[PDB]
């Protein structure tokens, strides 16, 4: 649990980090309960809090952990990419266009499974 | 009001008039694709009368655009089917009704 | 909050043996097209509607397991990001329906024929139904692996394939630049159909359990392959003269005699007399190509020196036979080396020797923009031998191996020892 | 994320059947009898 200052949180550590056949790989860690948007979009102060529809979470990398190999974000349930040489190039993303029969394009929307950022982009 | 996005029409010459049977072999679907009703499994086609106000009206006036043998994925607004109360225990209020209907015969 | 429960159908998919990918060294073409017609389908055999989709899918990741799956299951083409498909009124990719605006649209009736565009230069896949185009493509996707066409079909559906003039018949004109897919078949494999990632196989003895299959790799189409020793240039003329002494008599038994014109049925060969009795590039066809096969001989670490040069002129050549006399009568004596026989370190090396010279040609050939088919396209510069060596068939692999064996077995018969 | 896990072998597979009908038509494939199975949802992650 967190204090009155720090909000509650949960961490994770590494027991066998030193010698005697340690194990270090890439590991893929996601949460357990999803969020889901509504069926149609729009198209401090207590008044704006009772009407706002946006939420916030955060992680904190640790001093001594290299932030060149961290990636945060969100993922869909349909996600089965398991490897060891992962980069942001290795992200499944497919964009689909749609328009009129005379070449008048209307919209081009992109599918994905994950939504990641490179953690090394800020150091 | 509703809209109708058809799948496969049939004769196209006939349309439901007053004083007629209307035998449908429909299924149902909530808006997330989570179905609740299907008359196809129990092998008994739904046989509702025209204009007698016994079916919900989104099914009723949406059936007016149908022809014989026509199969059409229609939809329904919340205001035309169980607006703020819902069917109690089955569907929540303020929810659309995506359907999948096709007419057998006899308009 | 609770576990819902419903019935659902079974489904499966199949593919033909066509695997078109893209890489840096790409021996293939890059844009393809295929048609599949539908002749028999029942919409309702059960309470759930039948499922029938046609499209393209990646190799290593499109793994439809039949029992259950993702979403609600009955997963086929379009249920993930490893496939893209169409069914009559919807584009399917990533288990989300994308509608169309198609003229005369409906789901696939009998006697309805589909056609699909496939491009790898620009990332683009689109469809054309009954000759009419549809309003959407697929782009920005990854390319880590080959591509194959598929049809994902539920129960009670009979469908037919069109591949090319050898097997199928096209009922619509291909678009400009799109080759018929029947020619992308590799020559070692006869074309067929199969299920994707089988584990149960039926058979005599009450089923069959197979493990994982072995697919062709993504960069498996890419081909891949100094100083001059002093006595090597001294033997560069002596080897190429005896090779030309064997080049004459080998073509003499097949028909080619001394003729300064170039033909096969007329059988006119310019070097059917001797090595010095050839024109200057035709002699250099034996000479100047030997500097390339010697610049790679030290690049493989093969230890060889000017050894046993005593009996090179003492142990004589083969006998000029009566049938070895050509139509001009010329018959040089090739220096046969039957006294030196096969050793397994050299026999394993001469496979790695003879593959390397052909394989380095395949890059330099396809550097000009050559592409692959199963038949010959001369004005399209397509050759049925535009693959790396282990991807070839063993008959053609036998052809360019013994041609280099006599270039080495006579030299190893000259005492120039082969070390691995 | 673990890489592998167990599952059940379904007791009946659907009857697929391929052939090649001449050098004009090409290859064909058909099936006739349907097979079905019950399903769960686990609605918070949407995998049956």
């Amino acid at each position: 649990d967190g204090t009155v200052d720090t909000p509650p949180c949960l961490r994770l550590a590494h027991r066998t980090w030193g010698s005697q056949n340690s194990l270090v790989e890439m590991l893929f860690l996601r949460l357990s309960l999803p969020v889901q948007f509504h069926q149609h979009f729009r198209c401090d102060d207590p008044e704006i809090i009772l009407n706002t529809t946006t939420y916030y979470y955060s992680v904190r990398v640790f001093a001594g952990q290299e932030p060149s190999c961290v990636w945060v974000g969100w993922v869909t349930p349909d996600y089965h990419q398991h490897d060891m040489n992962f980069d942001l190039s290795k992200v499944r993303a497919v964009t689909v266009t749609m328009g009129d029969e005379q070449g008048n394009v209307h919209s081009s929307l992109k599918c994905s499974n994950c939504y990641m950022v490179w953690g090394g982009d800020f150091v | 009001g509703v809209e109708i996005e058809t799948i496969s029409p049939g004769d196209g010459r006939t349309f439901p008039k007053k004083g007629q049977t209307c035998v449908v072999h429909y299924t149902g679907m909530l808006q997330n694709g989570k179905k609740f009703d299907s008359s196809r499994d129990r092998n008994k086609p739904f046989k509702f009368r025209i204009g007698k106000q016994e079916v919900i009206k989104g099914f009723e006036e949406g059936a007016a655009q149908m022809s014989l043998g026509q199969r059409a994925k229609l939809t329904c607004t919340p205001d035309v089917a169980y607006g703020a109360t819902g069917h109690p225990g089955v569907i929540p209020p303020n929810a659309t009704l995506i359907f999948d209907v096709e007419l057998l015969n006899l308009e | 909050l609770l576990l819902q429960t419903n019935l659902i159908n079974y489904v499966t998919s199949i593919r033909p043996n066509i695997f078109v990918g893209r890489a840096e060294g790409s021996t293939q073409y890059g844009k393809w097209y295929f048609e599949v017609m539908v002749d028999e389908v029942v919409p309702f055999l059960t309470a759930q509607a039948t499922h029938l989709r046609v499209g393209w899918a990646l190799t290593e990741g499109y793994s439809p397991y039949p029992g259950g799956g993702e979403g609600w299951g009955g997963n086929g083409v379009g249920d993930d990001l490893y496939s893209y498909g169409f069914d009559g009124l919807h584009l399917w990719t990533g288990h989300v329906a994308r509608p169309v605006t198609s003229p005369g649209q409906h789901l696939l009736a009998p006697e309805d024929v589909v056609s699909c565009c496939l491009d790898l230069s620009v990332p683009s896949i689109s469809f054309r139904i009954n000759g009419c185009p549809v309003q959407g493509v697929f782009e920005a996707f990854n390319l880590d692996g080959l591509f194959f066409p598929v049809v994902s079909f539920s129960a009670g559906v009979k469908v037919r394939f069109l591949l090319g003039g050898r097997h199928g018949e096209f009922k619509f004109l291909p678009p400009p630049g799109y080759a018929p897919c029947h020619e992308a078949v590799l020559p070692r494999e006869r074309l067929r159909l199969e299920p994707i990632k089988e584990y149960r196989r039926e058979g005599p003895r009450g089923p069959h359990l197979v493990g994982p299959s072995r697919c062709l790799s993504h960069t498996d189409f890419v081909p891949c392959p100094i100083v001059l020793p002093p006595h090597l240039e001294r033997i560069r003329e002596k080897l190429a003269e005896n090779i030309h002494e064997l080049w004459a008599l080998t073509r003499i038994e097949q028909g080619w005699t001394y003729g300064p014109v170039r033909d096969d049925n007329k059988r006119l060969h310019p070097c059917l007399v001797n090595f010095h009795s050839l024109p200057e590039p035709e002699r250099n066809y034996n000479l100047q190509m030997s500097g390339e096969t010697l610049k790679t001989l030290l690049a493989l670490g093969c230890h060889v020196g000017m050894a046993d040069e005593k009996a090179e002129d003492n142990l004589k050549k083969t006998k000029l036979p009566k049938t070895y006399m050509m139509s001009n009568g010329y018959k040089p004596a090739p220096l046969d080396l039957s006294h030196v026989r096969l050793t397994p370190a050299q026999t394993t090396l001469v496979d790695r020797l003879a593959e390397n010279g052909h394989n380095v040609w395949a890059r330099d050939r396809v550097a000009q923009g050559w592409s692959y088919s199963a038949v010959q396209d001369i004005p399209a510069r397509r050759n049925p031998r535009l693959v790396p060596y282990r991807l070839l068939d063993e008959a053609t692999k036998r052809s360019n191996r013994d041609s280099l064996c006599q270039a080495v077995r006579t030299l190893l018969g000259y005492g120039y020892n082969i070390e691995p | 994320l673990m890489p592998v896990s167990w599952s059940r072998m379904p007791n009946h597979f659907l009857q697929v059947e391929t052939r090649r009908a001449g050098e004009r038509l090409g290859w064909a494939v058909q099936c006739q009898d349907p097979l079905t199975m019950m399903a769960l949802h686990i609605p918070e992650e949407n995998r049956c």
